[PDB]
């Protein structure tokens, strides 16, 4: 078959939702394994300065036992069967899910419902988690990339709940209590929060049944003056440079406002993201890639790595590029990036953007590939877009777009746009702000 | 190719039973290097 | 919703030997890799590295394709180009939306059977191999599990999938053109591919994988020795392995170590668990406190295989760490073995062997492999029969063989409480 | 007249004279001096060791003994390949540039 | 830990219309960028007469 | 270290006595890489502090009155510390390390243990030494009597 | 003192017995660092 009538064969994602307005999700193949979990709309942008860091607090104490099954016998259940239990927590979204052989649905079900209703919270394994939580803290420290990533949402969105890191300062994982824990997941675990999402060799009237017979209990309605809604997040251009010459490497994080999660743009985005693309000095291209940016730094050895990215949350985002590099290289990667952003506002050709288009088509694709990276799909496009969006749609989305398109949208957020910028290490050499800003146009 | 490895290469974390848990080896390794990806070993 | 399909696995073994695997799942993209018996341990003392430095020139000009025309062709219509290699095994494979797939196979035959090694191309990739190597070491796990099978091996599987630094500069033309020209055969190959259809994948075979190969100590047979290499470098934590020799992959005996893996433990299943069901990680969490990690480690090649644990701790910590799970291998050995214990590591084998075919990459490792080794598919459904008549004696006596049997060891970080292998 | 001409001319140059190939003098442009680097060492040496044995005549403004001289008929280009595929490369470049 | 760094407070320096942090400041930037040009084209000008 | 490894003598002198001890005698001349660098201000002055003591020190001198010698050592040597910090006794443990660098020509040593200085069985070991060979006596010789 | 080593050290083969004869090692190692000589290194 053709690119085209594969497109058209996958099975289409079933979504239902009860009555205390729980979303349940499934797509079915014919895998004799699957994935399914639970996402929720909760994360750090929820949270205020006094409890940040609890959804992450509450992440490490979701599978230390919950009141039917204390303990680890969540945990040997969970391994007696050979399923895995995993987990991760991001500024807006927050998920829980299993992999587990297709015959053991059921129980993987009731496990997390069981999980996200009945968790013990355990006043001693609170205490527990605080000295794990301290260490991963500080852990993070010595990942100069967790550091600048955390650094740049904490400039670009300063004085906003986005500036927040998910697993908030010292001081909060110190000093959270039980009762803040609890109140926390009162408020943010509700079923119209949540949705039930499932991929692999199952059907989805037996997901909606199993949902029905283990989540129904579920609180649909909180009330009115306790219903955690979302404000805008505003985006400041600045700067935070953390200068430590005792670092081998700077890291560099840059980037403007980007659209947010909802809007078409995103794929033109992605689109150029692509031709500027990404690389490291293990890529065996080198000279001959086709990204200006990365052929410069592989033949000037320029930057040990680098990388673009859009990420989204509901009504704003960070569009832009980090890369590592030695202390008297800073300049001059930023001046190649810079330049080929400006190159793409003005000049994109209408080769490179279909190249840009086939890479994305290829990325998108690949991805899906496995019950988890589908199962996950399916939880955080119903959270995001409210519907999954099939992969024909996303063809007809990408196959919209040529030189033109990339143009005016990368003109639209990049050319002069003020960004945010955040550099972490031997960085005396890091452009003024106002000469980055100049590099805008 | 178009997506890039987990973790970027640079050249010239554990604090915690939790962040140590798994790092253990359990397979022979695999070394792979790629023309668009970072190189990778596997265990 | 209700999909397609689901198609069979297509099969077919060519008279020269080669093996051709695909199956066709209707999916928008193709994964085609062609696998060859032409790892590592095929080098021998003359032309150490000379697999890691063939690793690093895929992209090299060809005879049919320039250097820069595998780079720029294969970017325009967004694919990808990747050389993954074992001790054993070396797969060329490539990924592309299924309107590409001629585009990419022309790269990949000129790549695997046309490479021209130039004098000043195979010179400029030198440097390569020592960022590549310094990456990969950046893991001590890759140190531990090196220098283990350099332990462990008088020849062979011992040779590292990494270029030894007095190599480094010196691998020729002449000596990638002689590794190509002695292993690149169709009887040491396999071609498999996923949502391409069979009779093309055929086709190609036919009309471009029909070699006949020189020499391919290139089919020696690897010597278990059994020693120990202790690298000192002061490290916080102390990464150590202890291995014996098990069985090779594809006999009855290597499901009984497979199960045994899974029964002291193979791996974390819960996000920051404390792995209960774990033998290994409870026997040493009883009696040491400070932060650690430990699990069974299992490697099973075509001649030989390697079982045993792999442990990380603080270095003051090392000795009651290896000792304690160490005994507890030993209590497997002596008959203490529960029947619930040995069907839940059955079950972690089976899920977890499921899984790891779920996915393209894990899809055509498992059919390429199997490919090379039996030169047939074994499906999933008698994979898990073989497991599940596994019996819990054979899983003792595989412990038994472990605790019996000459060990090998391998240890990096301040040795200064690691024990050494008589002192266990 | 093709040839009589040719070994005349060849006379006439004189670069013979010096003990040099006419790939010795060659203008290097950028394509030259890569097809250069790529040459085997001992090509490299002998062309070395040529030019610089004809700069020191010329510094003293003097020529080999006749029996010395280059022969037309000896002379061929060691370059040629190794240039040839400098110039298919470029022009590869060239054409993908342009897409 | 590097999360406890949060941003110093700035707004005695911001403009008016960036003040609210449950705004967007894109509604603004172009009146904002609009100005320094006017400024800049204007001082050309002059200094071009 | 650079200079002295020249000497593939010394690689495999150093390996041997890696190979065969479990500690003390174990430890190489030259500083591992990964210490380089490393070497602190404390660990030194720790180290003269616990070896550099008078039950563990002789002065000799040879072209010099015993009388001067001697009122200097009274004067100026005149420390404490008496046997210091002696070491764990080495324990011989047997092994091998193999370097493979392709070098044309293979060095290569194998031992056992023998006895301790000063022992009547170290003489004995000396004498076996030397009737198998222990160096060269005849420039270019083919050593008949080796 | 003057009196230079007998081989000079610098950092950045034998091709037959008679050039060979001597070479083995036998006695243990001992390393010299001088003020004014160069360094040398024993067995
Ligand atoms: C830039 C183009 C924006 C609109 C793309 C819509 O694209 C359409 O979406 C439908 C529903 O998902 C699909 O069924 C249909 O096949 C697809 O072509
Ligand atoms: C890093 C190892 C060498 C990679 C092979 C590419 O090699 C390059 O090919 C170009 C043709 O496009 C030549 O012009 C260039 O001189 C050559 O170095």
């Amino acid at each position: 078959a053709t690119y085209a009538q594969a497109l058209q064969s996958v099975p289409e994602t079933q979504v239902s939702q009860l009555d205390n307005g729980l979303r349940v999700a499934s797509e079915q193949s014919s895998q004799p394994t699957c994935t399914v979990g639970v996402w929720i709309d909760a994360g750090s942008r929820y949270e205020s300065e006094k409890n940040n860091g609890a959804g992450y607090f509450v992440e490490h104490l979701a599978f230390k036992g919950t009141k039917n099954r204390p303990g680890n016998a969540l945990e040997k259940e969970v391994e007696s069967m050979g399923a895995h239990l995993n987990a991760y927590s991001t500024r807006e979204h927050t998920a829980y899910y299993i992999k587990a052989l297709s015959k053991d649905l059921p129980k993987a079900v009731e496990l997390l419902a069981d999980i996200v209703q009945n968790c013990s919270l355990e006043d001693s394994q609170i205490e527990k988690e605080r000295d794990v939580i301290l260490q991963e803290l500080q852990e993070n420290d010595t990942s100069m990339r967790d550091v600048v990533f955390n650094y740049l949402h904490a400039t670009a969105f300063q004085g906003t709940p986005l500036a927040q890191s998910v697993e908030g300062p010292s001081e909060n994982v110190r000093k959270l209590s039980r009762a803040d824990l609890t109140e926390y997941l009162s408020r943010h675990y509700k079923a119209p929060r949540m949705v039930l999402a499932a991929a692999g060799g199952l059907e989805h009237r037996q997901l909606l049944d199993l949902a029905q017979k283990h989540f129904s209990g579920l609180s649909g309605t909180y009330d009115e003056d306790a219903v955690p809604t979302l404000s805008p997040c505003r985006f400041t251009g600045s700067q935070i440079c953390h200068r430590e010459d005792g670092l081998p490497l700077a890291h560099v994080a840059i980037a403007v406002e980007g659209p947010g999660w909802a809007h078409p743009d995103n794929v033109a985005l992605q689109v150029a993201n692509a031709i500027i693309g990404h690389y490291d000095c293990t890529y065996g291209g080198g000279a001959h890639l086709s990204s200006p940016l990365a052929s410069i730094a592989a033949t000037n050895k320029l930057c040990q790595s680098f990388q673009t990215f859009n990420i989204c949350y509901a009504d704003t985002g960070l569009l832009g590029a980090h890369f590592v590099c030695d202390h008297m290289s800073i300049d001059d990667m930023m001046f190649v990036l810079q330049g080929q952003w400006m190159r793409l506002c003005t000049s994109a050709t209408e080769s490179e953007v279909l190249r840009g288009k086939n890479l994305l088509r290829n990325a998108l694709v690949s991805h899906l590939d496995g019950t988890t990276p589908v199962c996950e799909d399916i939880g955080r496009s119903l959270l995001t877009y409210g519907r999954r969006i099939p992969l024909a749609e996303w063809e007809s989305r990408i196959a919209e777009v040529d030189a033109r398109v990339v143009r005016e949208v990368c003109s639209k957020y990049f050319y002069d746009q003020c960004p945010a910028v955040a550099g972490f290490g031997p960085i005396e050499q890091l452009p003024d702000y106002n000469r980055i800003r100049s590099g805008m146009f | 190719a178009a997506v890039p490895a987990t973790s970027e290469s640079p050249v010239l974390s554990v604090l915690c039973r939790e962040s140590l848990r798994g790092q253990a080896a359990g397979r022979p390794l695999v070394a792979s290097v790629s023309l668009n990806v970072p190189a990778s070993v596997r265990y | 919703e209700v999909p397609p399909h689901p198609q069979d696995l297509e099969f077919t073994r060519l008279p020269n030997g080669l093996v051709i695997a695909s199956l066709e799942n209707y999916a928008p993209a193709s994964r085609i890799g062609l696998f060859i018996k032409a790892g590592s341990r095929y080098e021998n003392s003359n032309n150490l590295g000379t697999s890691h430095l063939l690793r690093l020139a895929s992209s090299l000009t060809t005879k049919g394709a320039s250097s820069f025309k595998i780079t720029r062709g294969i970017e325009a219509v967004g694919g990808k180009l990747s050389v993954t290699s074992t001790r054993e095994n070396m797969a060329y494979t490539v990924e592309c939306l299924r309107d590409d797939v001629d585009i990419l196979m022309e790269f990949l035959l000129n790549v695997t059977t046309a490479p021209e090694f130039r004098r000043w191309e195979v010179a400029a990739l030198q440097p390569q191999l020592r960022i590549d190597k310094a990456v990969a070491l950046q893991n001590p796990q890759a140190h531990v599990i090196e220098n283990l099978h350099a332990a462990a091996y008088r020849n062979a599987l011992a040779n590292s999938l990494y270029c030894p630094d007095y190599r480094i500069g010196k691998v020729t033309p002449v000596e990638l053109h002689d590794y190509v020209q002695n292993h690149f055969t169709s009887a040491r190959m396999a071609l498999i591919g996923l949502g391409v259809s069979h009779p093309v994948l055929k086709q190609v075979a036919e009309q471009f994988l029909n070699i006949r190969g020189g020499l391919g100590l290139s089919g020696a047979k690897a010597k278990y020795h059994g020693g120990e290499i202790r690298e000192q470098n002061g490290d916080s934590l102390v990464h150590a392995a202890l291995v014996a020799e098990s069985a090779a992959i594809g006999s009855a005996e290597a499901n009984a170590f497979s199960v045994l893996q899974h029964v002291l433990g193979a791996g974390p299943h819960v996000k920051r668990g404390s792995n209960a069901t774990s033998s290994l990680y409870q026997a040493v969490a009883k009696g040491v406190h400070q932060p650690f990690d430990v699990s069974a480690f299992n490697a099973s090649y075509s001649d030989s295989g390697l079982f045993g644990f792999y442990t990380i701790s603080q270095a003051a910590s090392a000795g009651d760490v290896i000792k304690a799970a160490y005994n507890q291998v030993k209590t497997i050995a002596q008959g203490n073995l529960s029947n619930p214990d040995v069907q839940a590591a059955k079950n972690k084998l089976k899920a977890g062997y499921l899984m790891s075919v779920e996915s393209s990459e894990g899809f055509l490792d498992e059919v390429g492999s199997q490919a090379l080794a039996a030169g047939s598919y074994t499906p999933p459904s008698t994979v898990l029969q073989q497991i599940d008549a596994v019996a819990d004696a054979d899983v003792i006596n595989a412990a038994k063989k472990f605790v019996s049997g000459r060990k090998s060891m391998a240890a990096s970080g301040n040795l200064g409480h690691t024990p050494f292998i008589d002192e266990l | 007249w093709l040839e009589g001409i040719r070994k005349w001319y060849y006379n006439a140059a004189g670069f013979n004279k010096l003990g040099l190939m006419r790939d010795d003098t060659i203008h290097e442009n950028d394509d030259v001096k890569e097809a250069i680097r790529r040459l085997p060492e001992n090509l490299y040496d002998d062309r070395v060791f040529r030019i610089k044995r004809a700069l020191d005549l010329s510094m003293r403004q003097q020529i080999l003994p006749k029996e010395q001289w280059t022969k037309y008929e000896e002379d061929k280009s060691y370059l040629e390949p190794y240039l040839k595929e400098v110039i298919r490369e470029r022009k590869e470049r060239e054409e993908w540039a342009k897409k | 830990s590097h999360t406890d760094i949060k941003v110093p407070d700035f707004s005695d320096y911001r403009r008016p219309e960036v003040l609210d942090s449950t705004k967007s400041s894109k509604e603004s930037s172009e009146a904002r960028k609009g100005f320094s040009y006017l400024v800049t084209a204007t001082t050309t000008v002059g200094v071009a007469y």
